[PDB]
């Protein structure tokens, strides 16, 4: 009673469609009555990987910017400098900023 | 079964702002339409009664200032209803300004507001923006909707 | 007509926080209405005991001069009280915003929505309360308060 | 009581945010579950259908200038549903960020967001917020619940 | 022919029309409306050009110096000073647009 | 008839439940069917008197702050000039200028 990856259930009980590529998508075998929507990177990201009916879409900061877990809108600016009294161990990446230690 | 609801949600005349045509309604889990349709962009009434009208706005943008005048932006959503009557007439309006500093890189701006408003059957109900191009349509961050109570 | 409802608008003319807005409208076909509650010096008043959906909207709209400089940073503040059999009104729900902190600041255009669900007996009342009151605006598709019963 | 609703107020995966499950559920007249119930702050449907399903989170902070950084804080609001499928799926997000001005002494930012979205019996729904550790969990402030539409 | 004259609306009497309150409501055309709709009040920023008839919503207008474009309706905004960098100004400011630059 | 400050009425048409200390209270006779939460002091506050079952805490800005009637949310800095300074702030009120 379970869809394959790249499809979901129908209205008929034991029938499935599949997901519209580029569209939507399901990365598990369900049940629902309707594939996931494709994310759309925005003009602060970059496609790494558009979106098929088994994968969503990755998308990136554009260079010099970043997103992390208290920042997942919209791309921020790397900071300058560490704060008052830490050094600089860590550069930033474009899911992290730079990292200071001390 | 007697069911009446809609929630629609985004897709990449006499009336203030612009009014956004392009919700979707048949998404399974994300949106719907039940004893109510869509036309234009407009929700259509079939039965009439008190409605809870709501609308969710996304103003999302990356803006970084032109040196010369100010980027300063007036976000507003507006609900409107066409009746028994040539002019629409405006049920609701939910005001958000952009922040002034210079130092600003960019603005996330969601809008939501509803309320109760009397309709009658055939009456049709619409979103209305300014700033249309700063509108994100995700299906989770701008949508709109309406249930009987 | 067994329809238990109310939403009514803005319009020009205790130990609780703020200041109770009383100047609510009550009929006006289209626009505001009540079914099976009443207004009473800005209170809606319940008839029928039960889960209401309450809200409110208050548009803060103004026109700002800064001059010297500070303190021209505004908390504006919306809250929805209940009067029951109890002496002091019960904060229900509080939205709160404060203004832009920039000094290039012209005006500020703050819409506050805030809604939920509250049991209520039979003759509580409800109302609005915000800070500010001088920024409010009026305007009856801008500024309203209604409930909806739902159980 | 046959009827279907919630109102549940704060307390003193591959989800975005962090998920709040500090609610508070049973004061009466404050808050209330009437044919659903709570579990790790995810409010558990029992009869299937339409709800309409809402939440205010409030951002308040006292700031600090950040030396070698902006001011700048992203509060996102999430509604997510959990069903038959191994990810969460989000219903709902709305987002505001806070002031930019370097002249700012503290932000209070209310957010609250609701809509209507069918559900089957045992579907979980919860809130997920960024910036977790900036919330004010006052009951009258920050909430989260539903109620049955169709 | 069941549609009410510009300056009344429909009654809660199936037959009947109701004229509207001469400064606080008004109908601009032939309709069934169970209400008149409510006058406009001119904002602190704005000067009333012609009042609230019940035929005639108010007329408002920006205060001198300041101009309402399509994407500024709530908030008059003042004037811009001048034209950026190697620009030159083809059209001064109005009530209803900021100075064009060409 | 009422029940005391302290408690709140249940189910039982005359019985009284006591308010938790430190979670509710209630400040006088009622009919409530729960005490009322206690307020908590934020960060930008001190406690002057915590919460008991019958008084809500009690809460005032830290020095060099202030809260009034238009900015019950958070204490506000005090304003460092003015016009003189007739009267000097308090944690319910800025400066006062002549
Ligand atoms: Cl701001
Ligand atoms: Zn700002």
């Amino acid at each position: 009673e379970l869809c394959p990856p790249g499809s979901h259930r129908s209205e008929r009980p034991g029938a499935c469609n599949r997901c519209t590529e580029g569209v939507g998508y399901t990365n598990a075998s369900n049940n629902l009555f309707a594939c996931l929507p494709c994310t759309a990177c925005k003009s602060d990201e970059e496609e790494r990987s558009p979106c098929t009916t088994t994968r969503n879409t990755a998308c990136q900061c554009k260079p010099g910017t970043f997103r992390n877990d208290n920042s997942a809108e919209m791309c921020r600016k790397c900071s300058t400098g560490c704060p008052r009294g830490m050094v600089k161990v860590k550069d930033c990446t474009p899911w992290s900023d730079i990292e200071c230690v001390h | 079964p007697q069911r009446v609801a809609a929630h629609i949600t985004g897709t990449r005349e006499k009336a203030l702002g612009r009014k956004i045509n392009s919700w979707e309604s048949s998404r399974s889990g994300h949106s719907f339409l039940s004893n109510l349709h869509l036309r234009n962009g407009e929700l259509v009434i079939h039965e009439k009664g008190f409605y809870y009208i709501y609308s969710q706005t996304y103003f999302r943008f990356q803006e970084e200032i032109k040196e010369n005048t100010k980027n300063d932006k007036q976000m507003v959503q507006y609900i409107y209803k066409y009746t028994s009557y040539p002019d629409p007439i405006l049920l609701m309006k939910s005001a958000r300004n952009s922040c002034w500093s210079k130092d600003a890189e960019y603005g996330l701006y969601s809008i939501y507001q509803g309320g109760i408003f009397e309709l009658k059957e055939n009456d049709r109900i619409f979103v209305s923006v300014t700033n249309e191009h700063l509108i994100d349509m995700d299906h989770e961050a701008s949508f709109f909707g309406a249930f009987l109570v």
